[PDB]
C-alpha cells in the first residue's frame, strides 16, 4: 500500500537529463527524500522536501512534490557517470509520530576499435576494446 | 482519529540542574498571522530562541553564542516549515474541532456572606469572556462592588465572585445579572 | 509582548538531573489539553472527551525527552555546573462552587513560583492526613520559566471540618501550611 | 559516525549470527535493514531506545536486541541459505532529520561445506601492439575459481593504491550458470602512460582481498584449508 518508486532500473546517456517517480498513502506526509547508494557503499542523504512547498532546486539537484496528487520526483541537468547510483525515494510524517513515524523506502532505481594480446610473467587472455571501455569473457 | 503534530526540539553537537523546551503558536485572527516561538533554557536562562517573525535561530544569552551556529545549519529548514505543518495544522484540525468548540453554561448563585455582604457566585464557565452586574430595584449599582481576579480551576472551568456591600431594608429586589456566550439569554440572579 | 487571539504551547519538555526527572505537556490558552506518561508510554488526555476525537502519538514526546536529556548533559558543564537556584512555592486554597452543608464540593490547592519542578501538596482534615479523591495536575509553565501546579479535594461541606493544604519543597525551611474552612 | 562488526561474515546452516553495530552520533533510534537485489531496502527490526525493539518489515527468523544508546544487535538464532544478504545499519534522532546509515556487512550461509575456495591472482602484460599505437600501457588482472562471490581487488604502484584509470567487474561471473554452485570468476583493468610500463624501478602489483573461514571454523576435507587471506601477483616495467 505505502510508496512504488518507479521506474525500476534505467539507462541515460552520458550528458542527458535523469529523472525518478514516485507517490504515497500516506496520506500528507511533510517528508520526502533522496538517496544515493553509491556503487557497493552505504545510502546517504542528497536532497528532501516537506508539503511547505512544492519546488526546491539545490547545487545540481532538482526535487518536485505534488501534494494532492499524491505524487513527487526526482530530476538532474546534463548527467556523467558520477550520477549512476541506485537512488532511494522514501517519505515520512514529518514529526510528530507514531507508526509511520519515519522511513519507508520504495522499491529503489575515438569510437576506435581494438582486440590486443596480453600473457603470462605461459597463458593468455585477449581483449574487446574502445567500443575509457573494454571487457574480457573466455572458454 | 485525526494526529497531533508536536513541534520539535533540536539536539546538539543536592544541586539540581533543569532544561526547558517552550515550542509556543501564537495565533491572532484566525490563522490569518501565525508566529512560531521554541525558547530554550537552562534552568531559567533562555539561552537560545526561534522566532519566525526574525526567521533564524539566535542567542539570547552569552551561554547560547555557540548553539546559534549549529542549529541555524541542521534544522532552520524544517522549523521555518513547523508553522506551516504543525503550528497551522495544529489549528485546524485539531483546536476547531475541540477547544475553539468548548462552550460550558456558567452558574449563577447568590448569598449572605458574614449592614452586610451579598456575594454573587459566577461559577463553572468557559471560555473566560464575562460579565456581571449588580441591580439592586431596576438600576446599577456602581458602589461597594468589589469583585475578584478571574479564577482559573484549571480544569478548562473558570469563576470569579462579585461583592456587593449593602443593608437590608423592607424586602427589596437585588439583581446579579450575567453576561457570557455560552448564553444566548442573560442569566439573572433574584435575592430577598 | 506578545499580542494575540490564543497560544498553543505545543511540544514542551522539560529535563532535570540528577533523578531523572521529565515531563511532556501541551497545552491551550492555559489549560492542559495532556501530557505522555513516561513509564507506560501512553498519552493521558486533561478531560478524556478530548481522548475521542483525537490522538497523539507518544513516542513522540519519548524523541522530545531523548533531545532534552542531551542538552542537559551538553550545558550543565558549558556553564560551569553552576546549579539551579530554590524558589518558594506560594500556595492559595480556594473551592469550585459556592459552600453548601451536605452538597459535594472541590478544594482546590493551587500552588505558584515553583522551581525546581518537584514539590510535594497534601492534604489534611483536621491535621489527619488524607489521599482518597485526589488528583494533582502537571508541572505548567509560567513566563519566568518556573511552574505552577494545582491539587483537588473531593469534600462534602460540614462542621466543623477544619481544611490545610501543606507544601513541601526544597526551596523552604519547613513545610508551608494552606489553612482553609468553609 | 557508525561501523559494523562484522564487515563480511561467511555461515554454517544451524548456526548462530550476531552482529553488532555502534552508533556513537549519541542518537536516539537505529535501524538494520537488509539490501537484496530485486527486494530492494527491507526494514528487518528496529528500536527507538536503549531496552526496546520493535518488529519491522520482514522480521522472520530474525529476532533483534539492542542493550544500549551505542549499541544494536541483530540476531539470527538458526541459519538457512535464505538468509543470505547485505545488512545495513543506521542511526537517527534528537532531533533529526537525516539517516546515518553504517559502511555495510555481506553475510553468506551455505547448506553445505564442500565447494568453497579462495581465488588465484593472475596478472597480464599489454601487447608491445598497444605501446606503439596508443602511445600508453594497459595491465590486465583476472582471479578464478572461488566460493564465495564477495571479493574486493585493488592496485598497488611504489607499494601505494592506486584508483586512476581502474576499471573492474562490478559484478562477478559464474563459470557454469548451468549447475548449481558453480564457483565465480572475476577481472580486473589497470593503465598508466607508456614511461612507467618501460621503466623498471616502478613496482605494480594486483590484489586481491578474499574473505573465505576466519580462524575458529571446523576445518574436514585433507586440501589446504580456505581462510580470509590477502592474494598478490606484480610486475615491474
Amino acid at each position: 500500500e505505502q510508496v512504488e518508486q518507479l521506474p525500476s532500473i534505467l539507462r541515460v546517456q552520458e550528458g542527458s537529463s535523469a529523472s525518478i517517480n514516485c507517490s504515497y498513502e500516506d496520506s500528507a506526509s511533510n517528508y520526502f527524500p533522496w538517496y544515493k547508494q553509491e556503487p557497493g557503499e552505504n545510502p546517504k542523504l542528497i536532497i528532501d522536501i516537506r508539503s511547505n512547498m512544492e519546488r526546491k532546486q539545490t547545487q545540481g539537484l532538482i526535487v518536485l512534490l505534488d501534494k494532492k496528487a499524491k505524487r513527487f520526483s526526482l530530476h538532474i541537468t546534463d548527467t556523467q557517470p558520477g550520477d549512476s547510483a541506485m537512488y532511494f525515494c522514501a517519505a515520512s510524517r514529518r514529526g510528530s509520530g507514531g507508526s509511520n513515524y519515519k522511513l519507508t523506502f520504495g522499491k529503489g532505481t575515438n569510437p576506435d576499435p581494438a582486440v590486443y594480446q596480453l600473457r603470462d610473467s605461459d597463458k593468455s587472455v585477449c581483449l574487446f576494446t574502445d567500443f575509457s571501455n573494454s571487457a574480457v569473457a573466455w572458454s | 482519529l485525526v494526529e497531533r503534530l508536536y513541534l520539535v526540539c533540536g539536539g546538539e553537537g543536592e544541586r539540581h540542574f533543569v532544561h526547558q523546551f517552550k515550542g509556543e503558536c501564537y495565533f491572532t485572527n484566525g490563522t490569518q498571522r501565525i508566529r512560531l516561538v521554541t525558547r530554550y533554557i537552562y534552568n531559567r536562562e533562555e539561552y537560545l530562541r526561534f522566532d519566525s517573525d526574525v526567521g533564524e535561530y539566535r542567542a539570547v544569552t552569552e551561554l547560547g553564542r555557540h548553539s546559534a551556529e549549529y542549529y541555524n545549519k541542521q534544522y532552520l529548514e524544517r522549523t521555518r516549515a513547523e508553522l506551516d505543518t504543525a503550528c497551522r495544522h495544529n489549528y485546524e484540525e485539531t483546536e476547531v474541532p475541540t477547544s475553539l468548540r468548548r462552550l460550558e453554561q456558567p452558574n449563577v448563585a447568590i448569598s449572605l456572606s458574614r449592614h452586610n455582604t451579598l456575594v454573587c457566585s459566577v461559577t463553572d464557565f468557559y471560555p473566560a469572556k464575562i460579565k456581571v452586574r449588580w441591580f439592586r430595584n431596576g438600576q446599577e449599582e456602581t458602589v461597594g462592588v468589589s469583585s475578584t481576579q478571574l479564577i482559573r480551576n484549571g480544569d478548562w472551568t473558570f469563576q470569579v465572585l462579585v461583592m456587593l456591600e449593602m443593608t437590608p431594608h423592607q424586602g427589596e429586589v437585588y439583581t446579579c445579572h450575567v453576561e457570557h456566550p455560552s448564553l444566548k439569554s442573560p442569566i439573572t440572579v433574584e435575592w430577598r | 509582548d506578545i499580542e494575540a487571539d490564543h497560544v498553543g504551547f505545543y511540544g514542551t519538555t522539560v529535563y532535570q538531573s540528577p533523578g531523572d526527572i521529565g515531563q511532556y505537556t501541551h497545552e491551550f490558552d492555559g489549560d492542559e489539553l495532556f501530557y505522555v506518561d513516561l513509564d507506560k508510554k501512553k498519552t493521558v488526555w486533561r478531560l478524556p472527551e478530548f481522548g475521542q476525537l483525537i490522538l497523539f502519538e507518544p513516542q513522540g514526546g519519548l524523541q522530545n525527552i531523548a533531545a532534552e536529556k542531551h542538552n542537559l548533559g551538553i550545558l550543565t558543564k558549558r556553564s560551569n555546573f553552576t546549579p539551579a537556584t530554590n524558589e518558594a512555592p506560594q500556595a492559595t486554597v480556594f473551592p469550585k462552587s459556592p459552600v453548601l452543608l451536605g452538597q459535594p464540593n472541590t478544594l482546590i490547592c493551587f500552588v505558584d513560583n515553583i522551581f525546581p519542578p518537584v514539590i510535594n501538596i497534601t492534604w489534611l482534615r483536621n491535621s489527619k492526613s488524607v489521599t482518597d479523591g485526589v488528583y494533582e495536575t502537571s508541572f505548567l509553565v509560567n513566563r519566568d520559566h518556573s511552574f505552577h501546579k494545582l491539587s483537588y479535594l473531593t469534600f462534602i461541606p460540614s462542621d466543623d471540618d477544619i481544611y490545610d493544604c501543606k507544601v513541601e519543597h526544597w526551596g523552604l525551611e519547613e513545610p508551608v501550611l494552606k489553612h482553609w474552612e468553609p | 559516525a557508525v561501523t559494523q562488526s562484522p564487515r563480511n561474515k561467511v555461515a554454517v546452516t544451524g548456526g548462530k549470527v550476531t552482529l553488532s553495530c555502534d552508533q556513537t552520533n549519541n542518537h536516539n533510534n537505529m535501524y538494520w535493514y537488509r539490501q537484496d537485489t530485486g527486494h530492494g531496502l527491507r526494514l528487518i527490526h528496529y528500536s527507538y531506545g536503549a531496552g526496546s525493539t520493535e518488529k519491522g518489515d520482514i522480521p522472520d527468523g530474525y529476532k533483534a536486541s539492542r542493550p544500549s544508546q551505542k549499541e544494536f544487535s541483530l540476531i539470527l538464532e538458526l541459519a538457512t541459505p535464505s538468509q543470505t544478504s547485505v545488512y545495513f545499519c543506521a542511526s537517527g534522532g534528537l532531533g533529526g532529520d537525516e539517516q546515518y546509515f553504517g559502511p555495510g556487512t555481506r553475510l553468506t550461509v551455505l547448506e553445505d561445506l564442500k565447494n568453497v575456495f579462495p581465488p588465484e591472482v593472475a596478472v597480464f602484460e599489454p601487447s608491445e601492439a598497444e605501446i606503439s599505437h596508443t602511445q600508453k600501457a594497459t595491465l590486465v588482472c583476472l582471479a578464478t575459481g572461488f566460493y564465495p562471490d564477495h571479493v574486493e581487488l585493488s592496485w598497488w604502484v611504489n607499494g601505494k593504491e592506486v584508483h586512476s584509470g581502474v576499471c573492474t567487474d562490478p559484478q562477478p561471473l559464474k563459470e557454469q550458470p548451468a549447475l548449481n554452485d558453480s564457483r565465480y570468476a572475476l577481472s580486473s583493468r589497470l593503465r598508466v602512460s607508456a614511461t612507467f610500463w618501460q621503466n623498471p624501478r616502478n613496482h605494480f602489483r594486483c590484489q586481491v582481498q578474499f574473505y573465505g573461514l576466519s580462524e575458529n571454523d571446523e576445518w574436514t576435507q585433507d586440501r589446504a584449508k580456505p581462510v580470509t587471506q590477502i592474494v598478490s601477483a606484480e610486475a615491474w616495467g
